[PDB]
This record gives C-alpha cells, structure tokens and sequence, in this order.
RNA sequence: GACCAGGCCCGGGCGACUGUUUACCAAAAACACAGGUCUCCGCAAAGUCGUAAGACCAUGUAUGGGGGCUGACGCCUGCC
RNA sequence: CAGGGCCUAAGAUCAGGCCGAAAGGCGUAGUCGAUGGACAACAGGUGAAUAUUCCUGUACUACCCCUUGUUGGUCCCGAGGGACGGAGGAGGCUAGGUUAGCCGAAAGAUGGUUAUCGGUUCAAGGACGCAAGGUGACCCUGUUUUUCAGGGUAAGAAGGGGUAGAGAAAAUGCCUCGAGCCAAUGUUCGAGUACCAGGCGCUACGGCGCUGAAGUAACCGAUGCCAUACUCCCAGGAAAAGCUCGAACGACCUUCAACAAAAGGGUACCUGUACCCGAAACCGACACAGGUAGGUAGGUAGAGAAUACCUAGGGGCGCGA
RNA sequence: GUGAAACUAAGUGGAGGUCCGAACCGACUGAUGUUGAAGAAUCAGCGGAUGAGUUGUGGUUAGGGGUGAAAUGCCACUCG
C-alpha cells in the first residue's frame, strides 16, 4: 500500500486547470484572491506552467 | 446487421444520477456502456406497410425491440409484441384492421382489446404501457373521451384521437428470469442499498443505538422526514381525467 | 470482352490490396509504437532480457 | 497576402555566432555552422536571413532551446559551399 | 533427498454464500446480497437538489421508478 | 518520434434565451478539452555531454513546377465508413531458445582428453505472389460428418453491375455475372568494396591503424502477428473529423483558371528532446529497510513471470577494526 | 426407448460471482521495531486473484455540505 502523503506526481497541466491563471481570473472570487495577492505583494500570485517551454534558468 | 446508423450513439453517459453532481436519483452506477436505441414510438408514415426482420435485444428496456423495413427506403425500430412472426408485416394508418403488431388511432377501433403503445395526448412520442408485458385494455368510448384500464388496476378516459399500437407487448418472461448469480444487481448499475435501522441519526430519521434498533418513530419514515407508508403523494388537483383509482 | 472486365475487376483488386495492407501494417506499426516497442534494434537490443 | 507567423524585426532575427571547439567540429565535419537566436525565430525567417545577408545556399535549419532561455541555431549549408571559407571570412 | 510445495477429522453457535467495513489498536456475529412483503407513483409521474428557471428520475412508462423492513433455500408467520 | 497547426468523449465555458438582492444559476448553437480516433523512417557509423534528431545508404508523406484530357471547381448539404464487449480454446507462423553443419583459434604446468572456446547478424520499404490455416451455398455416394474422390444447380461468397418507386449516391425490392477470397508468413532487391571471430604495428598502454573466414539446416516455441478470425454468453459493448461516393437548392472564381493522374526534380510549420525515472535527483521534512502507470522477458531444473544458481548488464548496500 | 414424448450412456465444449497459486490488490495472527530504517513499516506465514476486480490519465459532487456494501467512516498525516 501507500503512505498518508497527499501531494504525487500529477502533470501540471491538471495543476493549472485547477489551480492556475485561468479558473483564477474566471470568477469574481478568484481575482478577488488576486486582490489580495497583489495587494500583498507576492512576487508568484499563481502556480501554473506553461504550454510551450519548461523553465528559463 | 448491428450498427444500423440508427442506434444514433451520443447519450448521457451511462445510468447517471448527477443533477448537479449531488446524488439525487440513488444507487446508480456501473455496467456496460449500454449505448442506447433510438425506437419510432410515434409513427409518422400512415398507410405504408412494413415487414420485421430482426429482433434486437434493447439493454435499455425491459422487453425487446424489432427492426422494421418498409416498401420505401428506410428503416426503424418498434417494439414487438407477443406473437412477432419473423417476417410478418405491420402498418400504421387510420383504417388499417386490426392486427398484432400495428397501429391506429384509438377511435376506429372496437371496445375491448389488447393495446400496448398509447398516447395520453396528441403530438407526443409515446407515453403509457409500453414495458415488457404491460397491456392495456379498453372500456368503451365517449364523445371526446375513452376509458381505457391500462396494466395497474387502473382506469383512465383519454383524448379519443391518440395513436395507439394494437397488440400484447412480448418477453413476458422476464417475471421469472431470475437474477440468482448476486452480482448481477450490480452489472445493470445499480448499486447496493443501505438499509434505515442501520444507519446513523445524523443520515436517516432511524439511526438506531443498541441492536437491531425498532423503528422507534410513529410511522416508518423516509430518510427525508416523510411517512413511508399509506401517505399519498399526489396534488390534490391536477386533470381529473382518472375514473376512479381501482388499487 | 469479359476477361478484360475481369482483369479490370483484379486490377482494382490489386489497387486497393495494396492500399488495404499498407494501412494495415501501417497501424500495426503504430499499435507498435503506442505500446512502446517497434523500433528493432530497441527489441534487437533487448533479446537477452 | 503572405503573413509570416510573426513579425520579428528581421535585421536583429540573428544574434551571435558560438566559437567552441565543437563548433569548428561541425565546421570541418558537417559543413555547419552554429548561430544564437532570439526564442521569436522559425526555421522560415532563419533560413531566408541566411541566403540574403550572406549570400549561401542553406540546407537545413536545426533548431533548439537552450533553458538559459536564447535559442541555439545549427545551419547547415549546401554542399557547393564551405562552411570554413566562409567562416574564416567572418572571423571564427 | 536442496529451494519450492494442502495438516486433518469429529461436534456446536452465528452469518446462507463470493464480497464491503472503522487509512494509523476493532474485518466481525457488523454492512451488502440474491429472494420475500408492505406502501407511494398514469408521465405536465412520484421522489431528490435548488428562492426560481430548471436538472436527476428518464431520452425510461407499473413485468417500470422511489421508499420502509426482512435477508438464499425448506416449513410456516398466530392473537389484539 | 510525442503533443499543437486535425477531430471529438467525460467535463468545462457557454452568443443569443429563461431565471435570479448582487455575485451569478439553468441551458442551445458554437469553441476548448486526450487518457481515444486520423496522419509519413528504418539500419549502420560518429560522439567528454545529442541521436528514429547529425553523416551515409535506401524509403515514405504533404504541396508547387514540368507533360494528356476536362469545362466547371471548392465549401455547405445526402450517404457509406470511421466504429469499437467479455470469455474460450484450436490452428498457421514469426520473435527468441537449443542442437547440428561450417569457419577461426586453442595445450589453459593435474590421471586422461579436444569431447574445448568464440562467430554462425541484418531493419523500414519497393516489387511478385498464399496452403497442409480460416473462409466459399444445398443434396447423395466412400471414410469417424470430417482432410479429399464424383455429379448437378444458375447465385450460392470476396466482390462488382442493371433497374423500380418523389429516388444523384445510399437504403429497400427484383434480376444478372462472378469459385474463389483473406492475412500473417514468405523469395528477390534493399544487402555488402557493411557487421563480425582472429591475426597483423605503436602505446599518454585510455585505443587507434591494415586485412578479414563461415554467415546454413532442423527440433522446440511465444504472453507477439493473423485476429475486431471463428465459437459461446448477456451484463448487449463511445463520439466526431480524416477517407470514399454524390443530384437539386445556397455563397465565391473563371480560362491557359480549376480538376484527375503518369514518370522526373524542388520545398520541409512550433514545442519536447540532457540527466534520474523498481529512484541518493520523483513523492514520503533525510543520500529515508516505504510508494510510483507502461514496454523488452536469456539458460538449466521446473507446469510456470514462483523458486535455486547464472549469461548480458549493473552492484558490493557511505563508518570500520 | 416407444407411433412422438420423459430420461440416460459416451464424446465435444469451456461456464463459474469455482478451486491451487505468481504479478497485483488487501492487512488475519505472531515476533521485531516504539527518541523506529518507517508520524504505521520490516520479517515469517495469510485472504482474493476473470471479478460486486485492480490501476494510469482527464474529470465530477465542497462544509446549515459531499460521499458512504453504513464504521461517525472519508473529504490533503486535521472531521460528532
């Protein structure tokens, strides 16, 4: 069997369906998150990926 | 010939029960796909006859369903009564006699006749008496009206110029074909039942504590408050078309 | 006059075996990569295992 | 109207040439030469800003992404040219 | 001849049985089950979620769809 | 090659439309959405880090140009098809394995012995074609009906083809011609002036350089192909595009414009490509006795993917005495 | 075997919520381990293993709730 660990090795694609720019910026309360993302000032308001490219580093 | 491209393939997925995605409709779940079979209730060419060439198994049903030709090109699917003979011809329309298998609207007609398909009014598909034995009979006719006492012990006048198709509707053997393997519950989609006594107070109104709890409530209630037993529920005023109830 | 038909007849036959057999072995080379093990000299390799 | 994919202000569409040693491996062995790319570049604009400002027939374009972010361009030329004739003339 | 590779029988209680159940002290005699019975429902059905529009029921139509209890099978299920 | 430039499922967002203090809820067209459907590359070499991607060989897709015909063509529409279940065992073979033949080497300080040790490899694709496999309709004769021997039917297969109805295609009804058909496997080309045992010359002793023999047969036998092939069962087994066929109606362009081919050349869209991936690099806070979908499945003993020991390949588990 | 039935040798067949047992899924007993190698495991056996199976990917129901073969179980090591 498995452990209790709750995080796997799911695509990030299913990760920025959910929890990404789009279906934060769909509702009225998830750009309010976004108020108050950037009212804070948080340098990463969103965990997301990208269609194209991985990562520039 | 399976796939007849009349099977018309896109449905709801499966046995749903999701409104909003609540569980509404219960213990539903599992199976086969069990694609459905777009059937010709209403038939809408009069006076053409048509043959039967194949009796298809509807896993959608609780009878079977026949493919029928006609003298033109096409093709639908109806369902068969009891005494389908392979081959035999069947024909809607106004005055076509009365034969196993065909249809008429239900004034040029005599009283007292086996009927399966009927039409509780005009322009709809097909709505009473159509599972896999279900026959209804007619009382004799009125002026606008018809009592007609379809398979419940129940009597009802209805709209005289409904299509109806005359015939005992077949696979009345599925009163005892019995379902012994168990499991077989669960291949048609339909998920096990828990029972009231068992459960918890906070899930039914008879979550019980020490042993097989009684009842304990005045009446044997549903889990959503309502009595269980002999409470009809029915509006109090809606056609008035019944006679009377007979149950 | 009928065996030129025929052979109108077996050059179509012949026409569309060949196009038959190519989508055929083209989609068995495809149910071959799906699976993850067309290529022959990945399985050419992978004799001893 | 022909439209390109995107317009990407074509006289800056090549950046820098590279000069390791394995560059002048593909020199004197693919008659190739290696190229750094902005990431908004094709193997259409490339390829067209190869036979115009230098005046070579270019057989292919083999491009990648480097996660630095630039993109690295391997062009390979046409076999009447060499490359080492006419990178010599550029400065590698 | 190594590794590997059924211990069995005689009684009784419960649950017919294969399954499911308290992730991390309880796998059970508990739940489910096939089967039985009561009861509601004639389609603009009942029932369920939602102020509503509407959706599941169901692109199905009482040999079907809910809900209560009991739990295969065999004998029955008394009185008020 | 894997996704996007193609298509849809669950589902999401839903123009208008209905509803609702607000936010928004329901819902149709439409559009996204792969875990699916459609579509074209394999072998050898290179290489501190890349290989179906770079080099060389043979290919295949999708358009243009070059030659023959056509005056209509494209899209929307009508249709076929895509197109699908589980279980079962029997065939025909390939992949692998063993043995034998062939080729090269071998004295491995032991009583004998060569009985020993290594190779015996080749893909995609292009052509030709299939039986003792399955399928091909009915009856008699011989045999266990069966594999086959023999006669008749004018439809009785894969398939084409005519019509008839409002009937272009299709579907349905009628008539006619076709004894064959289907697919793995197979021979040749690709394919040897490749690969390869060995010896030959220097070591930065890490390898490079020249030359190169045989490269066949049989027995087993797949969980891989035929194969969505048959048989049985109920619990009855996605959709759309690509593809093919086609009249009317509807939008646009028309002659060196459009369409269909036959050889021959030209052209080749974005992203992913390292590395770990039965894990020290992922998830368990750890270089954690745990977990992680899928593919390849060698020898002997064994029914076997258990087990015991081993080839390939990889380790000796990061405190020792 | 009788004019047909009812029924039985014998093959053929491969059904099963069949049996033994691997992968896989699960956790019955015992020992260890309790500042554990591990906030639930190791070792030795154990139950199912063609199904009411298991699992990947993309989803769905969201807290006066969901879901529950029903344990107050689970809903990110947290759930009256």
């Amino acid at each position: 069997a498995a452990l209790c660990l709750t995080k796997r090795s799911r695509s990030r694609k299913s990760l920025a369906r959910t929890h990404g720019f789009r279906l934060r910026m769909s509702t009225t309360s998830g750009r309010a998150l976004l108020k108050r993302r950037r009212a804070k000032g948080r340098k990463i308001l969103c965990t997301k990926t990208n269609p194209s490219s991985g990562k520039r580093a | 010939n399976p796939r007849n491209n009349l099977i018309s393939g896109q449905r709801r997925c499966g046995k749903g029960r999701n409104a909003r995605g609540i569980i509404t409709a219960r213990h539903r779940g599992g199976g086969h796909k069990r694609l459905y079979r777009k059937i010709d209730f209403r038939r809408n060419e009069k006076d053409i006859y048509g043959k039967i060439v194949t009796i298809e198994y509807d896993p959608n049903r609780n009878a079977y369903i026949c493919l029928i030709h006609y003298g033109d090109g096409e093709k639908r699917y109806i369902l068969h009564p009891r005494g389908a003979i392979i081959g035999d011809t069947i024909v809607s329309g106004t005055e076509v006699p009365i034969k196993m298998g065909n249809a008429l609207p239900l004034t040029d007609m005599p009283l007292g006749t086996a009927i399966h398909n009927i039409e509780i009014t005009l322009g709809r598909g097909g709505q009473l008496a159509r599972a896999a034995g279900a026959v209804a009979k007619l009382i004799a006719k009125e002026g606008k009206s018809a009592t007609l006492k379809l398979p419940s012990g129940e009597v009802r006048l209805i709209s005289k110029n409904c299509s109806a198709t005359v015939g005992q509707v077949g696979n009345v053997g599925v009163n005892q074909k019995r379902l012994g393997r168990a499991g077989s519950k669960r291949w048609l989609g339909k998920r096990p039942v828990v029972r009231g006594v068992v459960m918890n107070p906070v899930d039914h109104p008879h979550g019980g504590g020490e042993g097989r709890a009684p009842i304990g409530r005045k009446s044997p209630t549903t889990p959503w408050g309502y009595p269980a037993l002999g409470r009809r529920s029915r509006k109090r005023n809606k056609y008035s078309d019944n006679f009377i109830i007979r149950r | 006059s009928k065996l030129q038909l025929k052979l109108e007849q077996k050059m179509k036959m012949k026409m569309a075996k060949k196009i038959r057999l190519r989508r055929n072995r083209l989609m068995r080379k495809r149910k071959l990569r799906k699976r993850g093990a067309w290529p022959p000299s990945k399985m050419k390799k992978l004799k001893n295992v | 109207l022909k439209y390109p994919r995107r317009i990407l202000d074509v006289y800056q569409i090549l950046q820098s040439p590279i000069i390791t040693e394995a560059a002048i491996k593909n020199i004197a062995d693919e008659n190739s030469l290696l190229f750094t790319v902005d990431v908004r570049a094709d193997k259409k604009m490339i390829r067209e800003a190869i036979s115009n400002f230098f005046g070579v027939k270019v057989r292919k374009v083999n491009t990648l992404i480097r996660p630095d972010g630039t993109k690295k361009a391997y062009i390979m030329l046409n076999k009447e040219y060499n490359a080492s004739e006419l990178a010599k003339k550029i400065g590698i």
